DNA sequence: GGGGTTTTGGGG
DNA sequence: GGGGTTTTG
DNA sequence: GGGGTTTTGGGG
């Protein structure tokens, strides 16, 4: 197999080509007919990369790959910006000025992906290592092979994708449009944007929060199963979307089935600058607390920070299975998302009881000082996406004795019968957590069967 | 202002507890809107959602006299007006009826609709499912919300705290979680639902009959 | 045998 | 090919 | 022509 570089591949031998590259931009794969799925991709490497630098304005230059199968399972899936793919048998022709490759893997034509970093996405995603630096993390039929002299092809250009993607956009302005002139456009656009939220919708949806340069907030749903990578605090572009109309309470993006939610490389010179740049806005939710309905989801709490890299765990795995599985009977500490239904006891003047350490009984401070230290005993009944449709509801408890959850209200525990101040505040962080589309991220400690909030404070 | 006319149809009926004759009178006028599909689904759209219309089998019948040249199942990218029809809430597997969403489904009753054979419409965008659409679920979403919690608050009494005891000094002390499983309602099943809007019952067509109906 | 493809009947 | 399916998340 | 396959020389 000979592999030629894409500004060189010739435009007349109409004969079929390989080459390596770099993706820097992909359709997911999709149906067109009762037989043919397609996906497009755009294309760099040291030959193509960049327009004429003057009074391009640093533009990035490219070819475009059409896939044609007949199977979806025999197309790529891109998640990620940046990484290689290797085509085998492809044809190339100029399509509108640009060089096009084309090539039908439903026939002769096969293809497979390279991971620059040193991770694929769905490693990543796994926390799986790769084979090998040589080995394919996708490609298509049945069997892949690289001959030794590839070695050198894929080593150089995984070195060159980073140069790449550390020194340009790769992803220029002229690729993508502004969030705040999405109703502006006549169809669908491209965004490049930084993930605020992911929120749980339900079981097989999730809603994104994205924020871009210009500073404006849409939402999006993002199905689990086809963006399984979406991470909140990353930068993705999002290719082909469009302005939802029809959507009054909240800035929408509608996605297609050919739509794609695709991040960046590690080197990633966009990525960074706009990771660091767009910073986490709570206009909306700020908002919407004056609203008796609130139509945007409204994350209540916030984690310490040793713990924003812990993941979740569904209230289904907490409540069912967490007795039974392996992996939940090993852990006692776990992160997980709900919204309260109810809270106990029901009169907020009661959650602050008094604490005798010795006997371990609390008591009720309406008689005054004359039970001890003071400590926060609530009982949240909660329920979440993985539950949403069962008849039960889960209690989630707030004991502070011990000081896990104390400063879980911003309001030191204190006789909630005599300090007005303090009961104020709880009775309204009460009407807020058992308020509609008012959700909780906690991390929990599992101790005699049951779950205690800590590091998890109101914000 | 709401361009989506089933969009906003569809809401209120939600916020008024399925309650089609507390839904804005200035909204039951005909509907003239353009059909996405005729077959195996029945699907209309407003220009920018599609939903399922139900025909009962007077509706059927009707039309099927009045336009004896023309098959129901044939009416894809043709335009039809339904000027006499009804909402109403369901409970249905959305699991297996995908113009539904958590377990419920508003219904387009047709008693009367006139196809209005040829007549182009302007171009709209692409018709999405009412049903997967964000602040539409999301209006499911506090419907369930507020039917749920109001169940729970009647059920769930007597401040039952789980003694401090049992968390505090737990060294020696180990429990199993589904301890902390609260019944939401009375339900007699698995599934929530304990709502209050009283379920519409209306006989309606299958678009298979209809199917033998016009072509054995 | 049967696709895609053009070899348009015939290799290994 | 910058796109339009579905044993319809 | 050349895959994967089995048809192992020959269709459309
Ligand atoms: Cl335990
Ligand atoms: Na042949
Ligand atoms: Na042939
Ligand atoms: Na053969
Ligand atoms: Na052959």
């Amino acid at each position: 197999y000979e592999y030629v570089e894409l500004a060189k591949a010739s435009l007349t031998s109409a004969q079929p080509q390989h080459f390596y590259a770099v993706v820097i931009d992909a359709t997911f794969p999709y149906k067109t007919n009762q037989e043919r799925y397609i996906c497009s991709l755009k294309i760099v490497d040291p030959t193509l990369y960049l327009k004429q630098q003057k009074g391009a304005g640093d533009a990035s230059d490219y070819a475009t790959l059409v896939l044609y199968a007949k199977r979806f399972e025999d197309l790529p899936i891109i998640h990620r910006a940046g990484d290689i793919i290797r085509v085998h048998r492809a044809t190339l022709r100029l399509y509108n000025g640009q060089r096009q490759f084309n090539a039908n893997v439903f026939y002769s034509s096969s293809w497979a992906l390279f991971s620059t970093d040193k991770r694929s996405v769905t490693q990543e995603i796994n926390n799986q290592d790769a084979v090998s630096d040589t080995t394919p993390f996708s490609f298509s039929s049945k069997h892949a092979t690289i001959e030794k002299n590839e070695i050198s092809i894929l080593q150089n250009l995984r070195k060159w994708a980073n140069q790449y993607f550390s020194s340009y956009s790769v992803i220029s302005s002229d690729m993508y449009t502004a969030l705040n002139k999405a109703q502006a456009q006549k169809g669908d656009f491209d965004v490049v944007a930084k993930i605020l939220q992911v929120h749980e919708l339900d079981e097989y949806t999730n809603e994104l929060k994205l924020k871009d340069a210009s500073g404006q907030v849409f939402y999006t749903l993002s199905l689990k199963l086809k963006f399984p990578h979406v991470r909140t605090g990353e930068v993705v572009r999002i290719r082909s979307a469009t302005y939802d109309e029809t959507s009054t309470q909240k800035k929408v993006l509608i996605l297609s089935h050919y739509s794609n939610i695709i991040t960046f490389i590690q080197s990633s010179k966009l990525a960074k600058e706009l990771r660091a740049k767009i910073q986490d806005d709570h206009s909306v939710e700020v908002a919407s607390l004056k609203k008796n309905v609130s139509l945007n989801a409204v994350v209540l709490t916030e984690v310490d920070k040793k713990h924003a890299a812990l993941p979740s765990t569904s209230l289904q795995d907490l409540f069912h299975h967490a007795d039974s599985d392996k992996e939940l009977q090993a852990q006692d500490t776990f992160r997980t998302q709900f919204y309260v239904t109810k809270i106990e006891p029901s009169d907020v003047k009661e959650w602050v009881k008094g604490y005798d350490r010795k006997t371990k009984k609390s008591s009720s401070l309406k008689g005054a000082s004359g039970k001890g230290d003071n400590i926060f005993q609530v009982q949240f009944l909660v329920k979440d996406a993985s539950t949403q449709l069962n008849n039960n509801t889960y209690r989630v408890l707030l004991y502070t004795q011990d000081g896990l959850g104390a400063n879980f209200f911003n309001v030191k525990a204190d006789n909630l019968h005599k300090n007005a101040d303090a009961r104020k505040k709880l009775e309204d962080s009460a009407e807020l957590l058992t308020k509609f589309n008012s959700y909780v991220d906690a991390v929990v400690e599992r101790r005699n069967g049951f779950y205690l909030i800590k590091d998890t404070k109101l914000i | 202002q709401q361009q989506s006319a089933f969009k906003q149809l569809y809401t209120e009926l939600f916020n008024n507890e399925g309650d089609f004759s507390k839904v804005s009178s200035n909204l039951k006028k005909p509907l003239k809107c353009y059909v996405k599909e005729s077959y195996p689904h029945f699907l209309v759209t407003d220009g920018y959602f599609f939903v399922a219309p139900y025909f009962t089998k007077e509706a059927v019948n009707e039309f099927h006299a009045k336009f004896p040249n023309v098959n129901i199942v044939d009416l894809t990218d043709k335009v039809i007006v339904i000027n006499n029809w009804s909402l109403e809430l369901r409970r249905v597997n959305s699991a297996e009826v995908f113009t539904s969403y958590a377990n419920l489904e508003a219904r387009l009753i047709v008693h009367s609709f006139k196809p209005n054979l040829q007549e182009r419409l302007n171009p709209t965008r692409y018709p999405v499912n009412l049903f997967r659409d964000d602040e539409f679920k999301t209006t499911i979403q506090h419907f369930r919300h507020t039917a749920l919690q109001a169940a729970i608050n009647k059920t769930v009494k007597g401040d039952n705290l789980v003694d401090i005891s049992k968390v505090a000094d737990a060294a020696g002390k180990k429990g199993k979680v589904d301890a902390g499983i609260v019944k939401a309602s009375a339900s007699k099943g698995d599934e929530f639902s304990d709502f209050s809007f009283k379920e519409g019952n209306t006989a309606t067509l299958k678009i298979a009959d209809i199917f033998v109906q016009e072509k054995g």
